[PDB]
RNA sequence: AGCGCCGUGGCGCAGUGGAAGCGCGCAGGGCUCAUAACCCUGAUGUCCUCGGAUCGAAACCGAGCGGCGCUACCA
């Protein structure tokens, strides 16, 4: 007799609803597994990598249930530029009787804290063990800047390989090596095509996968069959996420910082402009804790060119009006998660792909912007992502002076020009300004086959500073 | 129409003729395409595409077009080519369609 | 180690075989 | 989601303030010994659906339906 919405509301109320975060909790006592932190904010960012026409948004919605938009009326089916966003709350069943593999379950953002166990015969609830944010990375040969920026943001990885297609996929190796660049070993390999794969052919494909990942830094990466259309084998993914991936070191003494990947203009059309909202910076906090109503500034900010050819950088000052997590308004920010900081920044400033991978620092801290950067780069022997028909896969050339190369400094995608080349170090001149705070591991890509190709990793060791104009 | 008609044989067989069946090599076929030099292409009801000559007593005596049922005599020495011998005027073709001497997958109706 | 892979793949195959006899 | 466009008789179009339109199709007839060309006559609607004024509505307008294009996926 009762409607299904009434049933869901009753379960939500019995499940504890969504407890509201305290206005000023004791910050030094909070951990990424605390109830006030875990109930409304994710703590681990898990990225998805895979070839095009393989299925990652389908896998994401199978795991989390939050769909990726796949927008712009022309990027709906082919590729996506901006990373996808998804949210899954990991739950475990307390009862010892039910088997461990199906104890875990990833539930949507609006799921209750203690929802009922959907398994027939088990009257138990669910315990929220971890909150994770699932982000889709673009696996396309030209789509590397966004992919590398996401990999920088990511704390865990999921590689997707199609069993029925060719066993060695060079774009998968590209993404795996890019993840190896940025010091991330928590990778869970997943086979997308298990429904349409034979008994011995699947074993051969798994053996080939094990053969491929032998010399790479990642060694004990778990490998798990999953389904994207039948939407099975999700609980094992939750178990492996909980076990193989521990909490990255991220606590409260570090200075507050933000790395914005995407920007949104909050202005609903049709309704009169009298009721509008400011500008949203979609950023991950790799370090620091934020609250409601803080004072921040985007260090690279506005880029302008004078009549004399000088690059002026304006730090975009902004008061944080609010911070939005996946579900509702929060009062404090847990480090290591993607958050939409809705500030007084112009919605016009957050209109296009403008605030794509830019660093933001709170007032009382001075990240340093640079024009010429003294970098230390390491290359690989062979280019990854090239499909050669059985003859000596592409060989990496040493970088030449006065060559335009795409450098992803943690989040900033800049076209650097080589000033000089040394045995292991180089000088890069940037027309687009970029910052440096502590390390900001750098991904290097070269234009060889008409598109950006990853060549190796690099680290900033020095830079020619520029003093921003207030 | 024209003054040609009075020069003709005046062979008026308007009444319903008795249709002729297939005899030891004579087989039914369907005109697929019209070619030049008084020659046609006939898809026979055996999965083959034979080249059928527009033949004597038939050249300028009856006028035949695309998609016409036809009776054609083969040649044992050369199977590829054959000769159109008789033409059925779309009425007894229906009768053969019900009796099904030809596969019914070849449906040609006005 | 690929030990957790084999059991999960076998469970997947059993589920597909039972739910979809046409395959 | 908003805004711009539209609402065949089979298709492309036209006037929309005075009531069924043209052309191209289709059917029949005519010219020609014969065909095409050409000429003549039709047989097809809810000029999308619900209302307001009006001798009059399809228009003029509004209380909506459906399809296209710009903003563009508008946390
Ligand atoms: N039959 C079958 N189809 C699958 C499976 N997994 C994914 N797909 C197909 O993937 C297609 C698109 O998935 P999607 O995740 O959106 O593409 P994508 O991999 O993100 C594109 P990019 O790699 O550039 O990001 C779906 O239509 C789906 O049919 C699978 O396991 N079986
Ligand atoms: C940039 S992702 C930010 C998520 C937030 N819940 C909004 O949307
Ligand atoms: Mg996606
Ligand atoms: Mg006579």
């Amino acid at each position: 007799g009762e409607t299904e919405e009434e049933k869901r509301k009753r379960e939500f109320e019995e499940g504890g609803g969504l407890p509201e975060q305290p206005l000023n909790p004791d910050f030094s006592k909070l951990n990424p597994l605390s109830a006030e932190i875990i109930n409304r904010q994710a703590t681990i960012n898990i990225g998805t990598i895979g070839h095009v026409a393989h299925g990652k948004s389908t896998v994401v919605r199978a795991i989390s249930g939050v769909q990726t938009v796949r927008f712009k009326d022309e990027l709906e089916r082919n590729i996506t530029i901006k990373l996808g966003y998804a949210n899954a709350k990991i739950y475990k069943c307390q009862e010892p009787t039910c088997p461990e593999p199906d104890c875990y379950r990833s539930f949507k953002s609006d799921k209750e804290i203690s929802p009922k166990c959907q398994r027939p015969g088990c009257p138990g609830r669910y315990k929220l063990v971890r909150h994770v944010s699932f982000v889709d990375c673009p696996g396309h040969d030209i789509l590397m800047s966004t992919m590398l920026s996401g990999a920088a943001v990511m704390d865990a990885a999921l590689l997707l390989i199609a069993g029925n297609e060719s066993c060695p996929q060079p774009q998968t190796s590209e993404h795996l090596a890019a993840i190896e660049i940025m010091k991330l070993k928590h990778v869970i390999i997943l086979q997308n095509k298990v429904d349409l794969m034979r008994e011995e052919s699947a074993l051969e494909h798994q053996k080939s996968i094990l053969k491929f990942i032998r010399g790479t830094i990642a060694d004990g990466a778990p490998i798990v069959p999953i389904s994207a259309q039948l939407k099975y084998n999700i609980d094992a993914v939750n178990e492996f996420i909980v076990k193989t991936i521990p909490v990255p070191p991220r606590d409260f003494m570090i200075s507050p910082r933000l790395i914005v990947i995407r920007s949104f203009d909050v202005n609903k059309p049709g309704a009169e402009i009298e009721d509008l909202k400011g500008g949203v910076a979609g950023g991950s906090i790799l370090n620091g804790v934020f609250k409601l109503g803080d004072e921040i500034e985007i260090r690279p900010g506005i880029v302008t060119k004078d009549d004399k050819g000088k690059i002026q950088c304006k730090p975009i000052f902004s008061n944080i009006v609010s911070l939005f997590a996946e579900q509702n308004d929060l009062k404090f920010a847990v480090p290591g998660g993607l958050i939409g900081v809705g500030t007084k920044v112009d919605p016009t400033l957050c209109r296009a792909d403008r605030l794509v991978g830019q660093v933001v620092g709170a007032k009382g801290h001075l990240p340093n912007i640079y024009t010429d950067i003294e970098i230390n780069y390491f290359l690989l022997r062979r280019l990854l992502g090239v499909k050669t028909d059985g003859q000596k896969q592409a060989k990496v050339r040493k970088l030449e002076p006065n060559e335009v190369l795409m450098v992803n400094i943690g989040s900033t995608a800049t076209g650097a020009r080589v000033v000089a080349v040394k045995a292991d170090m180089a000088r890069l001149q940037l027309t687009s300004p970029a910052c440096t705070e502590i390390n900001e591991k750098i991904a290097l890509s070269r234009r060889i086959e008409k598109h950006w190709r990853l060549i190796g990793w690099a680290t900033i060791k020095k830079g020619t500073t520029l003093e921003p104009i207030a | 129409g024209g003054k040609k008609g009075r020069r003709g044989k005046n062979d008026s067989d308007g009444p319903k003729r008795e249709l002729i069946y297939k005899e030891e090599g004579q087989e039914y076929a369907q005109i697929t395409k019209m070619l030049g030099n008084g020659r046609v292409e006939a898809s026979c009801f055996d999965g083959n595409k034979r080249m059928a000559h527009i033949r004597g007593k038939l050249r300028k005596k009856v006028w035949m077009g695309q998609g016409d049922i036809i009776l054609v005599s083969l040649r044992d020495f050369q199977d590829d080519q054959c000769d159109v011998v008789h033409k059925y005027n779309l009425d007894e073709a229906r009768t053969l369609k019900n009796q099904g001497e030809l596969p019914e997958n070849a449906k040609i109706n006005e | 180690v690929g030990l957790p892979y084999s059991e999960l793949l076998s469970r997947f195959f059993n589920i597909l075989r039972t739910n979809n006899p046409e395959l």
